[PDB]
């Protein structure tokens, strides 16, 4: 056959899984314009999935 | 034995060898493992019984 | 430099006489590091029998007869330190204790598996311990890959069938099935292994169009909708 | 060191007149080397004429090949076969 032996440093079987429960959601975006602009819209959103 | 066996999902040792004799001898094509088992066992079987 | 086992090699080879070790301060003597009391029952035993009665002839160029028939007074003592000590057990069992069934089942079930050493269950990552795991699959291997391939069987079944002196019995190969069974699964064993990867990979990749209460739940509807909106056109 | 050698011939002219005992096709079959004659299957490990130990020119006519064979007494046979029925 063409199968290795089971005494391989491959034996681990889990190592780049990442579930969609872990997955990265897009979060609102915080923006910063200047130091002496307090009347900007302070961040943006949009197709965030939180306020 | 060439006489076709029992009810399905028992799996016998004739059945559980030719098995594994098909995938140490092709490593794929479960058409050319299930007639090897005999061709009384299903594709989708003998992929339930491997795993 | 394993004296009990080079008197083997002279005893399989049938020439233990021609040479006989050289027994002298260097040669007996290195091996040993008195003779270091063998453990066998009578493999290592006979041996000591045939090497002296081989030694009975030059009897004076080899000194560690010696060595060996002092060992043969203590293997007499302490059979005879038994064989006291064997009949003063058998008076000293009470005459009513009653030895419990279930108990010696699970002393005649723990004792067997122990014996061929297995994991025994009371009722009374990490590589480190990865290659503690496959050092002992290794050992299953190495241990199947040295049985000879002419191995049959004998039920207790086969006197009802009357099998002539030429038959061809259809239980012979009863072990040699599961003998063959056991060791290529356990080489096919990170090939169930690619394919769990692949079947693990597939089913849970998406688990948010299948799984219903996941799908179903507030965050993943909003996100499923927020990477389908298409862009504004400006004007 | 080939394997799909032929080793099983058939002669044209059918001589089946005398042949119901034979090996036939179904002619008969010529192999290319002769039979081989096996005595006994299961052999007796033990049993100190091939054990052959290392402790104490002699001879003994054992009773045939049976010996080395590995059979069952009568009575758990008919133990047995009143254990058939």
């Amino acid at each position: 056959s063409n199968i290795p032996d089971p005494t391989l440093p491959p034996t681990e079987m889990m190592t780049r899984f990442l579930h969609p429960n872990w997955y990265a959601l897009p979060t609102t975006v915080w923006l910063k314009y200047g130091n002496y602009n307090s009347w900007a819209p302070s961040f943006n959103e949009n197709g965030t999935v939180v306020d | 034995e060439n006489n076709g066996n029992s009810v399905k999902k028992n799996w016998s040792d004739q059945e559980m060898l030719l098995l594994l004799e098909g995938i140490e001898m092709y490593e794929d094509q479960w058409e050319k493992i299930a007639d090897h088992v005999g061709g009384h066992k299903r594709v989708e079987d003998c992929i339930e019984k491997f795993l | 430099l394993q004296e009990q086992s080079e008197l083997m090699s002279t005893v399989m080879n049938n020439t233990p006489t021609t040479v006989a070790a050289l027994a002298a301060v260097a040669a007996a003597s290195e091996t040993n590091g008195t003779i270091p009391k063998p453990r066998s029952s009578a493999q290592l035993e006979q041996l000591l029998y045939r090497y002296r009665a081989i030694q009975n002839h030059p009897k004076e160029n080899k000194l560690e007869i010696k060595a060996i028939e002092d060992t043969f007074r203590n293997i007499s003592r302490d059979q005879d330190i038994y064989e006291t000590k064997l009949d003063t057990l058998r008076k000293s069992i009470d005459k009513g204790f009653q030895y419990d069934e279930d108990l010696l089942n699970k002393h005649l079930v723990a004792l067997q598996l122990l014996e061929k050493d297995t994991d025994v269950p009371d009722y009374f990552g990490d590589p480190d311990t990865e290659i503690r795991i496959s050092a002992r699959i290794s050992n299953r291997i190495n241990e199947l890959e040295r049985l000879p391939a002419n191995l049959g069987t004998y039920s207790l079944d086969d006197c009802l069938e009357f099998i002539t002196k030429d038959d061809l019995s259809s239980r012979m190969d009863t072990f040699k099935i599961k003998a063959l069974v056991e060791l290529k699964s356990l080489k096919l064993l990170t090939k169930q292994k690619s394919i769990r990867q692949k079947l693990i990979n597939n089913v849970a990749s998406q688990a948010h169009h299948n799984i219903p209460y996941l799908r179903d739940s507030p965050f993943t509807a909003a996100a499923q909708r927020s990477v389908q909106i298409r862009s504004k056109v400006i004007v | 060191i080939m394997i799909d050698a032929a080793s099983s011939f058939v002669l044209p002219i059918s001589i089946t007149k005398n042949v119901d005992v034979l090996q036939r096709t179904d002619e008969i079959l010529w192999f290319r080397g002769p039979s081989v004659i096996v005595n006994e299957r299961i052999i007796n490990s033990g049993d100190p004429h091939l054990s052959l130990p290392l402790n104490r020119n002699e001879k003994e006519s054992l009773p045939g090949p049976f010996v080395l064979g590995l059979r069952p007494s009568a009575k758990f046979t008919a133990h047995r076969l009143s254990m058939l029925r």
